[PDB]
C-alpha cells in the first residue's frame, strides 16, 4: 500500500504527496527493528522482479517538475547513507542487463539532470 | 496493380475456418477499454532528435 502509492505519485509530477509520504516512510522505519536501516528501506523503493527503483521510475516519465523530484529524492537519501547505492542500482532482467539511471538520463537527453 | 487483385481473389474462395489462422494484427490497449486490432512497423531516424512524451510502454524491446 506504501509502495504502490510512490510510483504513481513520481510519475504523475506530485511533490505535494511524494514529501508527506515519504516522511512518513521515514516514521515506520523508526518505530520499527532498527537492526537493519540500509536493507529494509532499498526494499521499499526497489521493484523485486524488473529490478528498477523509483530513481529510474521518475526519469522515464520526463514532467515539467521532474528536477525538483529528483532532488528531494536525492536529498531524502542522504539522511541514511545509502547515497551510493541507490544512484547506482541496475536491473536484473536479463533484457535490460546493466542499465542504469544515467544510461536514462542521457537517452532522454537531459542535460541538468545529468 | 495486378498482383493485389490476385490476392484479393484468393481469399474469397477460403472456408471461415481458414481465414481465422491466416490474419494480421494484434489486440492492443491503446486507451481506457479502447480495444483495437493493429499492425506493427518499425523506423530507424537519424534526423529529428527529440525526447519522447507519448509511449504506451515504458521499457521497449520486442517481449
Amino acid at each position: 500500500r506504501l509502495k504502490k502509492r510512490i510510483f504513481a505519485a513520481v510519475s504523475e509530477g506530485c511533490v505535494e504527496e511524494l514529501r508527506e509520504l515519504l516522511q512518513d516512510l521515514q516514521d515506520l522505519c523508526r518505530r520499527r527493528r532498527g537492526l537493519d536501516v540500509p536493507d529494509f528501506l532499498m526494499h521499499k523503493l526497489t521493484a523485486s522482479d524488473t529490478g528498477k527503483t523509483c530513481l529510474m521510475k521518475a526519469l522515464l516519465n520526463i514532467n515539467p517538475n521532474t528536477k525538483e523530484i529528483v532532488r528531494i529524492l536525492l536529498a531524502f537519501a542522504e539522511e541514511n547513507d545509502i547515497l551510493d547505492r541507490f544512484i547506482n542500482a541496475e536491473y536484473t532482467e536479463e533484457a535490460y542487463e546493466g542499465q542504469t539511471a544515467l544510461n536514462i538520463a542521457i537517452e532522454r537527453r537531459q542535460g541538468d539532470i545529468t | 496493380l495486378q498482383r493485389a487483385r490476385t490476392i484479393l481473389e484468393f481469399e474469397k474462395m477460403l472456408p471461415e475456418w481458414l481465414r481465422s489462422r491466416f490474419r494480421m494484427g494484434e489486440l492492443c490497449k491503446v486507451a481506457d477499454e479502447d480495444f483495437r486490432l493493429c499492425l506493427r512497423i518499425n523506423e530507424v531516424k537519424w534526423t529529428e532528435w527529440k525526447t519522447h512524451v507519448s509511449f504506451l510502454n515504458e521499457d521497449p524491446g520486442p517481449i
